[PDB]
């Protein structure tokens, strides 16, 4: 979808092949132990927060 | 209690950090009662009574490995009983070998746990072995531990 | 700043004299050290 | 996922945080004590009544009493120091009630993390005070304490 959508930005494209985090799951999980350090991250906390 | 005296703990220099060779953020972890330090270790008697202490983490070791073929002997004799009660019977090759993966997966992340268990006391023996004055350990369940 | 530097340690040293658990005393010994932090250069480590 | 060290080493990383917050960092060590019910506390309240018996009986065994050879007296140390453990254990259990009845009276006076002490001072007397006998639950008698 991010490819389809936002094709013509060649510069974060490249931002993108070289994002080394993929997965939602995944993505939920470093935004949570970042902006949140010091909790055990979860599969619901990571949405809600 | 004593407490430290922050002109002399924080500053653009840290001078107890000069003094002790410590980084800020390590002399922040100490002072604020956020990890431990190993404020002084026996080397000699250390060294001498390492053969035993040796001997004793060899025995838990050994201990450690007869309780998982304890394990492994378990898991065998379970899939044992999977057999007879999966190739005993009329049944579909897929569904005798779903039964099947599903214990492998089971032991596999049994003995999983169990390499877990491993890596933490190889690293208890390690950082016991390594110790060193002034040294800053956190996570006190390994102070605990050791 | 006084009145709070002398409260934390009564605290302390009641809460030491009468037996508490390792972890209140930790606290308690936390919140000595950055009451005399705040008596000396408040502001300097944390909020002020 | 959950396994496969997919968020292990995130939570330990976690854990291996500065929180320079003098209250955070109370909570995240406050929250390591898992909650208990009541067979935990009926069963840590006779281990209190038994190290405060064996303590009664070894204070008055000190004066005119007997030698106590080491295996009378290995027991009786043993039962003293389980009793002072099941304090502390109740202790650490209960100090969630006790953060969350002291925020109650936070902006006015003293502060946070002086609330909370005092809260434990109240939870401590409690927990000396406590009769288990009357069948009921803890909170509900340490939060006159605690108040």
């Amino acid at each position: 979808q991010i490819v389809e959508r936002f094709g013509f930005s060649e510069i974060m494209r490249s931002t993108l092949e070289k994002d080394n985090t993929v997965g939602t799951d995944e993505a939920l999980l470093d935004i949570y132990r970042k902006l949140r350090p010091g909790e055990p991250p979860t599969k619901e906390s990571a949405q809600t927060l | 209690a004593p407490v430290t005296h922050i002109w002399y703990f924080k500053g653009v220099p840290s001078r107890l950090g000069y003094l002790l060779d410590l980084a800020p953020k390590d002399l922040e972890k100490i002072i604020y009662f956020a990890a431990y330090v190993i404020t002084s270790v026996d080397e000699e008697m250390r060294h001498n009574e390492l053969s035993t202490l040796e001997a004793e983490m060899a025995v838990e070791r050994k201990a450690v490995e007869d309780q998982r073929d304890g394990e492994l002997e378990a898991r065998a004799q379970k899939l044992e009983a999977d057999l007879a009660e999966l190739e005993a019977e009329g049944a579909k090759a897929d569904a005798r070998r779903k039964v099947r993966d599903g214990g492998e997966r089971e032991m596999r992340q049994i003995r999983d746990r169990a390499q877990r268990e491993l890596d933490r006391l190889e690293d208890i023996w390690s950082t016991f072995t390594k110790l060193a004055p002034k040294q800053l350990i956190v996570d006190e369940n390994l102070y605990r531990e050791l | 700043l006084y009145r709070r530097v002398i409260n934390r340690n009564n605290r302390l040293k009641r809460l030491i004299d009468l037996g508490a658990p390792e972890i209140i005393v930790n606290n308690e010994k936390r919140m000595l050290q950055e009451s005399v932090d705040a008596l000396f250069d408040n502001g300097r480590r944390g909020r002020p | 996922e959950d396994e496969s060290e997919a968020l292990r080493q995130a939570r330990k990383d976690a854990e291996l945080t500065a929180s320079a917050d003098s209250v955070r960092a109370y909570l995240k060590q406050i929250g390591k004590v898992a909650l208990l019910n009541a067979e935990e506390e009926v069963e840590l309240a006779k281990r209190i009544e038994a190290g405060l018996y064996a303590t009664q009986l070894m204070t008055e065994l000190s004066e005119r009493g007997e030698k106590l050879p080491a295996a009378q007296r290995r027991d009786m140390m043993w039962i003293c120091r389980d009793g002072d453990r099941a304090k502390n254990h109740l202790l650490e259990a209960n100090l969630r009630l006790v953060v969350s009845l002291a925020k109650r009276y936070t902006g006015r006076g003293m502060a946070f993390l002086d609330l909370i002490q005092e809260g434990n001072l109240g939870l401590i007397r409690a927990v000396e005070k406590f009769d288990y006998t009357k069948g009921y639950k803890f909170s509900t008698y340490a939060t006159w304490w605690i108040r």
